[PDB]
């Protein structure tokens, strides 16, 4: 086929160079119907990136406000350019915000299942809050949820704020967005938390997880923190960045002459990730070998054939695509800390 | 250069002379310099490039 | 009475050798070197 | 890059509404000159550039002229529905027709509207950075076509010099006629398009009839028909200028593969996927099933019998989903078929081209929609069949000087028959000659 | 820096009815006089043509002189008139029968002592004055007589300052009148020893120009004076907006007079195009410098292909490139090397200045000072000596009070001019 | 430590917009005159006191005036942003200007508006204490530039002695023109510049044009780009002054190792990495690459090609991160090459200067970010060829004397039309007796 009319969406779009220090602006063409890519320059009408296959991409991925991963690098579709995509697109991209309390942090993994799983939602911003009592005030929190972290999802699906609403009369405790403004104040809020996030550093006693795309894509991921949770540790910090390639290597050069499917582990860190970070009151448990328990062996036929309960065991596929990065040493948590949460 | 001289007793709508320039003539009206209205004037080139730069 | 295309616009690189207006230079020099001579 | 199309008489300018009306709807500029609102993204894409041109404020205007001596049709488009399209300056028109005289127009009528044409031609011109290449479309069977085509031909042939020029013709059907004196104009129109044109496209409206009644279920057919398929084989030849592709074509390759001998440039034009949608959904359209198609003599637009001469040159045209292995592997069977025959001395007798752009649907059509379309230009000796019945009409008028009288009023010497039919005669002897085996001559 | 305008008979009335008309539309100035505009750029150089009256109001520094106040009475009655001071209007009780001799001798002397009161009034009140711009048609009777008349006495009193013209001249074809030789060649002797600087315009060419260019079915008079007032607005741009390179009509007079008699100009206005067509195409520096040299938009009959440029000025307003100006004016001098004055070696002068008129993104104003302007006196001349010879019609003339010997001296000066141009024109380096 | 800066006429005054923009962003004035609350604190500096001086409450105020006779472009400065930057007094105007008559400038207008001038000046110069040299900026194609730019000098010649004057100079390009008068004021200024002028610099639209046109990716420049481009190369020559080096150059040091004869002091200039953004980051830009750059004559901020003379001294400014090793590596392999030649006189043709600073980038500029630039002032006899052509061209024009009585009425004798151009045939004679090679003697 190959035909110029076939059918599209089109945005503009975003993507730093950390080579010039410059942002870029583009217009990016999906062609739904064969999964073809085009990017042209907004500013000189230059061609960037031939028409070409992709087939990791779907219909569902492309939607405001996310994130993609292409050839290595991050961009970001922030537009519409044209009505028929505001058509299309439409109607399946309404934004709503929801807020979690103090008392509902041990049962967070279910909150995020029956967030994304059941009630249909699918989002990408989730980080964690904490205010003083002026600004929080200013922003518009609820005010019994003064005086405590908070985790706010900026969610995306059909008929967004009345399906929010049912989500807070399905399960209590959670607080919904009622308006357009609430929800503009509570993206402001998380804005301003990604400005500077709210973790503990220096802590020898820690441990830092990463959760990969694939698993989320099963919709897996608030199993996991569940049973991350359940096995002995107290959840603080939460986050949801898009890291690229280079990223990708400055954290895993340690591992450079272990693994035996180096850029193949490399490849399967690209795209929307969360990161957790796991403390314990209780000076008599070493976080780093629970979690690592937890997690089970790297190898998904070994997991299976021997701890059959584990992670890895339960949601892995293959050595490159087993769905947790956990730290392996007793000094890797304030590096991998500082890595993912100081500004 | 040479002047017009033939006398059109029609009207544009029959197919002789100078119909395609009546038909526009009528349709816009009185002549006038100017092509756009309603546009300011742009600023001088002093004022648009030296602004005050970022910090 | 002709401007031309609008390719040959530009600006035509200048050559000394060829400007009209350096000859009696060239002319100078060429007598200055058995001038110097003599 | 940019080409310029010129419209002669009364079959030019109504075959170049049929072509601009394709090409707007194969880009998607509408009628009044403007992309849709609801498709303006704020960038676009080249291609267009090829036909059109953007003042600035987003207007397509395009790259042609339309010639006439009558008014009438030139009026039409003026007063029809592409007013806003073209500039008002490009459609030029004079007072009275050339009658049906080549004299006439040649001699009397055009001499005063040529230069004017010339300006409007200069002036484009001069608004392009990559022309390659002039395309003009007339009938050699009329007064103003045969005559006014001539004399600009003549003069665009001293101004531009190396510039290419590819014609569009319409010559006289062998049993469909329309007018008495067609072999005079014809002949006469024939000595100046020998001299002047570097290749020359051959149609006949009787094949066009024909093939709409075989294929298309159309009993009634009228000229919109045909000039609809005329525009889909130019949209297909331009499509190698304009569209992605794995084996482009640019103009001066045309001339380069398809023309042995300065004088062997008139070539047979073919199209393979003309169906109707009922007949489309009971068949598939594979590459062989076409290629085999475009060889058939009932696939052909001009009224001539290939299996009565020898291929020189072929020029296939693919377009749409096409895998280049499938082309090598059809190539490859017809030359082993026996009915079709190369001269020896040409053993490499194919060119291919491959692009990605499938053949464009006009919402009045006839035409079914279809995956893949293939179009044939070749170089053949049967055309000699062609000049060879015209010269015979002109011999049975010529022998009573049946209309001369016309012609010598209007300003002609009656030499000017005699040379014009001895250049035709030379013309059938080129093809005699050039086909004449190597292993027989030794 | 502040020009004073005068406006002399019929055709000066009517000319400064809608130049006066379109300076106000550029600075938004209301027909009652208000300042209504949009931006400080209109109001900084407000003081150039207007004088500010109490609470508001402007008032045009413009004298109004005629004979009869048939046309005063016409331009009172406009819908501009309102804005011109009411002590400005200068008239008698008699016309001026088309006869030069009664303007300049009888009706002349009696009333020009009241005009120099009220043009010493309006110089005095400037803090810097610029020259004087006079408008008037040198076939008729006031025009050309009181017009010279009052050009003499200001060049007495203002020796120093800058004197400029804008002069309508009798077409070849079609005359109005049939005394128009005699009272043009006493006008051309008179402008010749005090002008400064002259501009020449031909109702043939207006109309040429609306009938070919602008395609009008019905043209009338406001057409071809709105022109005008377009042509005269836009030499003074420069000096009265900012740019990249600023221009002023003494520098327009030192780069166009090479010597002190050849101060006649051509003059030519770029951006002319009918309404059908100017949606095919954009504006751009390339399309109004072909235009700009195109005869077909000069305003007088003489063609320049008949004869040689000396001298020619350009002023572009708009946001453009310099580049683009500079290698144009090279490119025109190169490929048409011929008509070029080959002992001057350059001789186009550009300006740029920011702002261009109201509804155009740019526009230029082209003066030229070429030798084919010869051709028109030389007419002039022949149809003088074929009425003189007969004595046809002088008796007018010798009963107002003229001497024979002023007909016997223009026509002898008038000869030297054409005589000069023509030396001029067929001069050599040797 | 301290250099008055003098701004004459339209080139002068636009150019010197650019200039102090440049010097404030480099230093980090505000364009109010103050700096930022934190930008206090730190080692106490003063490096900015070449060019401004502080009142003690903090505001700084430039040491410069601006001069002009018609009041547009000062009253331009004035109502822009810079507003609060200059002292009201620093922007002198006039009422009307030279229309192109040196005579109007010299004899008529300047003689009133020069009192004021030389009045600041000496405010000036009362408020300094290491004054080293002032620096002029000015057209010589204009009438007020050349007049009072030249009666000026002759003042401050006379009131200051032997304290150093250096000029910036825009001389007429040798095709790209824009009035007619130049020559003969190009001519007038040079015979009163040659007596009163230390080091000139030549400067040509026509090549800043060319240098945008190749380097640069700009299709349509304006006068802003050069200006800026003047602006970077006055503040490397300048930086020598203000920042910590290697091998530091002081004014005086310029003028000491570039001017061999007291009347041999016009130099040439040229700047090497004039790259665009995009370009920029796909290349390296070591020593030898611009250093090798800053002798093609594509490279030179004026219209003269080196090829045809030969180099009598050379100064070469290097700023940012350069190693002096890299400088005697390059300064080596240029003296290898065959197409660079030396009077056989100067047998130690180089001047080395090497600064820390690299080159500020401006928000609205079209350079890229460089860590490194070099800069070269040279003095060659290839520069007798610009004076020669102005010297032909006043030649054609005064043999008919086609614009003399405007020089005449305005005040001037007939007979300074012959003195000037006299001065300047010796000039180019002396310009041809120092080339002569010493060899061959016997
Ligand atoms: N295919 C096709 N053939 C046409 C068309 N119009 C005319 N013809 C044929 O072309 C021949 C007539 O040529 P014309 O175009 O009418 O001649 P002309 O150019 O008008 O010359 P004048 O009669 O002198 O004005 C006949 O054979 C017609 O059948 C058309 O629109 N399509
Ligand atoms: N590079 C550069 N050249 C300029 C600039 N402004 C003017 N010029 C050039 O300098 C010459 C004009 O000199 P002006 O400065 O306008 O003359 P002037 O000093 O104003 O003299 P008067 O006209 O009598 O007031 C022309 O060659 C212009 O191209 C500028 O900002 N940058
Ligand atoms: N262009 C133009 N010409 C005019 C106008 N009014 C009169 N004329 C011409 O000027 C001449 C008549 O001169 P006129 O003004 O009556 O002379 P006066 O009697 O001395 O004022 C004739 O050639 C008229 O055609 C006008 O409004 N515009
Ligand atoms: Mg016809
Ligand atoms: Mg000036």
């Amino acid at each position: 086929a190959r035909s110029l009319q076939d059918p599209r969406l089109s945005f503009y779009c975003e993507q730093y160079d950390h080579i010039a220090h410059r942002m870029n602006h583009y217009v990016l063409q999906f062609y739904f119907e064969d999964r073809t890519v085009e990017i042209r320059e907004v500013t000189k009408n230059r061609l960037h990136l031939k028409r070409a296959h992709f087939p990791h991409l779907n219909r569902d991925d492309f939607k405001v406000g996310s994130s993609l991963s292409l050839l290595g690098g991050v961009i970001k579709l922030t537009a519409y350019a044209d009505e028929v995509t505001r058509e299309l697109c439409g109607e399946r991209g309404e934004v709503t915000a929801v807020m979690f309390g103090e008392q509902l942090l041990p049962q967070l993994g279910r909150c995020l299942a029956v967030l994304t799983e059941e009630c249909g939602f699918v989002a990408l911003e989730m980080q964690m809050a904490w205010l003083p009592v002026e600004t929080a005030a200013a922003y518009g929190v609820p005010p019994d949820l003064v005086e405590g972290r908070i985790v706010v999802v900026k969610c995306a699906n059909t008929n967004a704020l009345q399906r929010g609403i049912d989500f807070m009369a399905r399960m209590p405790g959670a607080r919904a967005a009622e308006s357009v403004e609430e929800v503009g104040r509570w993206e402001q809020i998380v804005e301003k938390a990604k400005e500077q996030p709210v973790a503990i550093l220096g802590d020898p006693n820690s441990t830092v997880v990463i959760i990969k795309p694939h698993a989320l894509q099963k919709l897996a991921g608030g199993v996991i923190v569940q049973q991350l949770i359940d096995a002995g540790l107290e959840i603080s910090g939460i986050s949801l960045t898009n890291m690229t390639s280079q990223q990708a290597n400055e954290l895993l050069k340690p591992y450079k002459g272990v693994l035996p499917d180096f850029p193949d582990t490399m490849r399967s860190l690209m795209g929307t990730v969360w990161v957790l970070q796991f403390v314990s009151l209780d000076e008599g448990v070493d976080v780093v070998s629970v979690a690592r328990e937890v997690c089970g062996p790297f190898d998904p036929v070994i997991a299976k054939e021997l701890r059959p309960t584990s992670i890895r065991a339960r949601f892995g596929v293959d050595r490159a695509h087993n769905a947790v990065h956990c730290c392996d040493l007793h000094e890797e948590g304030p590096l991998y800390s500082n890595f993912f949460f100081r500004p | 250069r040479v002047l017009p001289c033939f006398d059109n007793h029609y009207n544009s709508g029959v197919l002789v002379d100078n119909w395609f320039d009546a038909r526009i003539n009528e349709a816009h009206g009185k002549f006038t310099i100017a092509v756009d209205g309603q546009s300011p004037l742009p600023s001088s080139v002093y004022k648009a490039d030296y602004s005050t730069p970022c910090v | 009475f002709t401007l031309g295309p609008l390719q040959d616009q530009s600006l035509p690189p200048y050559n000394d050798l060829e400007d009209p207006y350096l000859a009696p230079y060239w002319a100078r020099r060429e007598m200055l070197i058995r001038e110097t001579a003599e | 890059r940019e080409a310029i199309c010129i419209h002669i008489g009364q079959a030019g300018c109504q075959v170049g509404n049929a072509c601009w009306e394709l090409f707007c709807l194969e880009h998607g500029i509408q009628p009044d000159g403007a992309m849709p609102s609801d498709k303006t993204i704020g960038v676009e894409d080249d291609a267009f550039n090829t036909f059109f041109s953007e003042t600035g404020a987003g207007k397509h205007v395009p790259r042609a002229v339309f010639l006439d001596l009558e008014p009438t049709v030139v009026d039409e488009v003026r007063t029809g529905t592409y007013r806003q399209l073209f500039h008002p300056e490009q459609l030029i028109s004079g007072k009275e027709d050339a009658a049906n005289n080549y004299a006439r127009g040649h001699y009397t009528i055009g001499k005063e509207i040529v230069d004017l044409c010339l300006d409007r031609i200069r002036k484009l011109a001069d608004n392009c950075t990559g022309l390659q290449g002039f395309l003009v479309y007339h009938a050699v069977g009329g007064g103003t076509g045969s005559g006014l085509g001539a004399l600009l031909l003549e003069r665009l042939s001293v101004d531009y010099g190396k510039k290419s020029k590819l014609g569009y013709t319409v010559y006289p059907s062998p049993q469909v006629s329309t007018a008495v004196v067609e072999p005079y104009n014809s002949v006469l129109s024939t000595h100046s398009l020998l001299e002047h044109t570097d290749v020359a496209a051959m149609l006949d409206n009787e094949a066009i009839y024909d093939l709409t009644r075989r294929n298309l279920d159309i009993e009634r057919p009228t000229y919109t028909n045909l000039n609809r398929l005329i525009g889909q084989v130019v949209s297909s030849l331009t499509a190698s200028l304009r569209f992605d592709g794995a084996l482009n074509v640019d103009l001066t390759e045309f001339q380069t593969n398809l023309v042995p001998y300065p004088r062997i440039h008139f070539v047979l034009t073919s199209y393979a996927p003309v169906i109707s949608a009922e007949k489309a959904y009971h068949e598939q359209l594979s590459v062989s099933e076409i290629s085999n198609a475009v060889f058939e003599p009932a696939s052909m637009m001009t009224k001539c019998d290939p299996r009565h001469g020898k291929y020189m040159a072929c020029c296939l045209m693919y377009r749409g989903d096409v895998v280049p292995k499938d082309v090598n592997a059809a190539v490859a069977t017809i030359k082993t078929k026996r009915t079709i025959q190369f001269v020896d001395w040409s053993p490499t007798g194919f060119k291919c081209g491959i692009n990605y752009q499938p053949p464009t649907v006009v919402p009045g059509g006839d035409l079914a929609k279809v995956q893949r379309a293939v179009c044939m230009i070749a170089n053949s000796t049967a055309i000699a069949e062609v000049f060879a019945r015209i010269d015979h009409k002109f011999d049975l008028m010529y022998s009573k000087r049946a209309f001369v009288h016309w012609y010598v009023g209007e300003g002609m010497e009656e030499g000017e028959f005699s040379e014009a039919r001895e250049d035709l005669a030379a013309l059938e002897k080129d093809y005699e000659e050039v086909g004449a085996e190597s292993a027989d001559m030794d | 820096r502040e020009i004073v305008c005068v406006q002399a008979g019929q055709c000066g009335n009517q000319i400064g009815s809608k130049f006066w008309e379109v300076i106000s539309d550029e600075h938004g100035v209301d027909p009652t006089g208000t300042y209504q505009g949009d931006s400080d750029l209109q109001l900084e150089r407000i003081n150039v043509y207007f004088d500010e009256a109490t609470g508001g109001r402007y008032v045009p520094r413009s004298v109004l002189i005629d004979l009869e106040p048939g046309t005063m009475d016409s331009v009172r009655a406009g819908p501009y008139g309102q804005i011109f001071r009411p002590d400005n209007f200068i008239f008698g009780q008699s016309g001026a029968g088309n006869n030069w001799a009664k303007g300049h001798y009888t009706e002349g002397a009696e009333l020009i002592d009241s005009v120099l009161d009220v043009c010493c009034k309006e110089a005095e009140s400037c803090d810097c004055l610029q020259g004087f711009q006079i408008c008037h048609s040198l076939g008729g009777g006031t025009g050309s007589g009181m017009g010279t008349l009052l050009i003499s006495k200001l060049r007495e009193q203002y020796p120093d300052r800058i004197m400029m013209t804008f002069s309508i001249i009798p077409s070849p074809k079609v005359s109005d009148t049939v005394v128009e030789p005699y009272n043009t060649t006493l006008s051309v002797h008179q402008l010749v020893e005090n002008s400064d600087e002259s501009m020449c315009i031909d109702n043939e060419a207006l109309y040429d120009i609306c009938f070919r260019t602008l395609k009008l079915t019905t043209p009338t008079f406001g057409d071809l004076n709105h022109l005008v007032s377009a042509v005269v607005s836009g030499v003074t741009c420069c000096l009265r907006f900012p740019g990249q390179l600023n221009s002023d009509l003494r520098k327009l007079a030192v780069n166009l007079v090479p010597f002190p008699r050849l101060h006649f100009f051509m003059m030519g206005f770029a951006p002319l195009t009918s309404r059908g067509s100017q949606q095919y195409r954009g504006l751009s520096v390339p399309e109004l410098t072909q235009q700009m040299f195109d005869a077909k938009n000069m305003m007088q009959a003489a063609d320049p292909r008949h004869g040689r440029y000396l001298t020619a000025s350009a002023l572009f307003r708009g946001r453009m490139s310099t580049k683009e100006v500079d290698e144009q004016m090279l490119n025109v001098q190169n490929k048409n090397s011929s008509y070029f004055i080959e002992w001057i070696p350059n001789n186009i002068k550009s300006s740029v200045c920011d702002i261009p008129p109201k509804g155009l993104k740019m526009a230029v104003t082209f003066i030229g000072n070429n030798t084919c302007i010869q051709e028109m006196f030389r007419r002039v001349g022949e149809q003088f000596t074929l009425m003189f010879r007969r004595k046809a019609f002088l008796h007018w003339y010798t009963g107002e009070g003229m001497d024979e010997m002023e007909f016997t001296e223009a026509e002898s000066n008038m000869n030297d001019l054409v005589s000069e141009y023509q030396q001029y024109q067929d001069a050599t380096i040797e």
